[PDB]
């Protein structure tokens, strides 16, 4: 088959920069009857379906903005973003269409920002979920920048990492910041037997953990 | 204007079978290509097939991971498009697009369906239990207030979550679900003024189309 090799995997710029991303074939695109290169590019922001931005390596498509720019021939090619916005985050995937159709592995685009400090929260057991016979601690830590953080759980001063499943929500695309979702699931047997309940946040922003805490005797 | 539209998505057994459709108005269907294009949760896009235009026969062509396992074909007189599923595995659970196709010698807006979920897998539809996050009853008040929804052991994706039927949508984070003893589990928070709860009403509106259940869940403080 025809192979086609995107990189980086990975960018992150800040508003109103200019991106430029590679996409490369195992094989010349160029159809020498036409002379036309077979490459397209392709928008897909998050949860949507993706959006041909780019055919014939740099023929826009009917309405896309002219700060995307295709370039390149035969096997190599890159895709430039001018000034780029904040609505710009989305994966951008390369396709060929020389012989039948195959898609790169993509570029995903992350928008930079100033960093900031999650707001925490944090939530015991509902009681209709003790009821059940499970027990959830929830933590919420919010509205925070960069992506990387640490999330430490403590049961009466004792740390736990069974039991806990992280997940961050897509790069928030109006104040792009990221969010992010731990909880601490045990058995109603084990949470009934300790009191002192703990999510700690270490995130950049500070060298002090964000902690918030709960007792089950208050 | 032109729409594509699939269906026939959902949860199938492994070594199962099933058809999808691709509904398509506003162009002539019988002129153009059709693609198949189909892309896993968290992976890259993967085109499948296509079946041709009317000048070339309406032949067909595959991707290798699917030639002699899928089956595109067309019904020119309804404008449908069909993507026969056969012998499905773990590996095929994505979500698939038709997109409208070319030969690229003329110019031609893309436009790509919706998408529709496929999910293959020997779990079985389940509803999700759905559990209200208040903050615990030694919290103390300040300006602003997060509460949340837990929703817990449903089966397949999606779940939709809204707040107050969509009219608290600032301030709402809704975490991607994780697969939990073969169950999926999210959650969502909303943030909102003190002044607003609990003297008013937030309820979470939990959406499960494959098992048919819409959950409202109001927030009330504990004790």
């Amino acid at each position: 088959d025809i192979v086609m090799s995107q990189s980086p995997s990975s960018l992150a710029v800040s508003a109103g920069e200019k991106v430029t991303m590679s996409c490369k074939s195992s094989q010349s695109l160029l159809n020498s009857r036409t002379r036309k290169n077979y490459l397209a590019w392709y928008q897909q922001k998050p949860g949507q379906s993706p959006k041909l931005l780019i055919y014939w390596a740099s023929t826009r498509e009917s309405g896309v903005p002219d700060r995307f720019t295709g370039s390149g021939s035969g096997t190599d090619f890159t895709l430039t973003i001018t000034s780029v916005q904040a609505e710009d985050l989305a994966v951008y995937y390369c396709k060929q269409s020389y012989n039948l159709r195959t898609f790169g592995g993509g570029t995903k685009l992350e928008i930079k920002r100033a960093d900031a400090a999650p707001t925490v929260s944090i939530f015991p057991p509902s009681s209709e979920q003790l009821t059940s016979g499970g027990a959830s601690v929830v933590c919420f830590l919010n509205n925070f920048y960069p992506k990387d953080i640490n999330v430490k759980w403590k049961i009466d001063g004792s740390e736990r990492q069974n039991g806990v499943l992280n997940s961050w929500t897509d790069q928030d695309s109006k104040d792009s910041t990221y969010s992010m979702s731990s909880t601490l699931t045990l058995t109603k047997d084990e949470y009934e037997r300790h009191n002192s309940y703990t999510c700690e946040a270490t995130h950049k922003t500070s060298t002090s953990p964000i902690v918030k805490s709960f007792n089950r005797n208050e | 204007e032109v729409k594509l539209v699939e269906s026939g998505g959902g949860l199938v057994q492994s070594g199962g079978s099933l058809r999808l459709s691709c509904a398509t108005s506003g162009f002539t269907f019988t002129d153009y290509y059709m693609s198949w294009v189909r892309q896993p949760p968290g992976k890259a896009l993967e085109w499948l097939g296509f079946i041709r235009n009317k000048a070339n026969g309406y032949t067909t062509e595959y991707s290798p991971s699917v030639k002699g396992r899928f089956t595109i074909s067309r019904d020119n007189s309804q404008s449908i498009l069909y993507l026969q599923m056969n012998t499905l595995r773990a590996e095929d659970s994505a979500t698939y697009y038709c997109a409208r196709d070319h030969d690229g010698y003329y110019e031609r807006f893309s436009y790509w369906g919706q998408g529709t979920l496929v999910t293959v897998s020997a779990a079985k539809t389940t509803p999700p239990s759905v559990y209200p996050l208040a903050p615990g009853s030694a919290a103390q008040t300040n300006s602003m207030v997060t509460l949340g929804c837990l929703v817990k052991g449903y089966f397949p994706e999606p779940v939709t979550v809204t707040w107050n039927s969509g009219s608290l949508s600032s301030g709402v984070h809704t975490f991607p679900a994780v697969l939990q003893s073969d169950l999926y589990t999210l959650s969502s928070s909303v943030t909102v003024p003190s002044s607003t709860w609990p003297s008013e009403t937030v309820t979470c509106n939990v959406a499960h189309p494959a098992s048919s259940t819409k959950v409202d869940k109001k927030i009330v403080p504990r004790a």
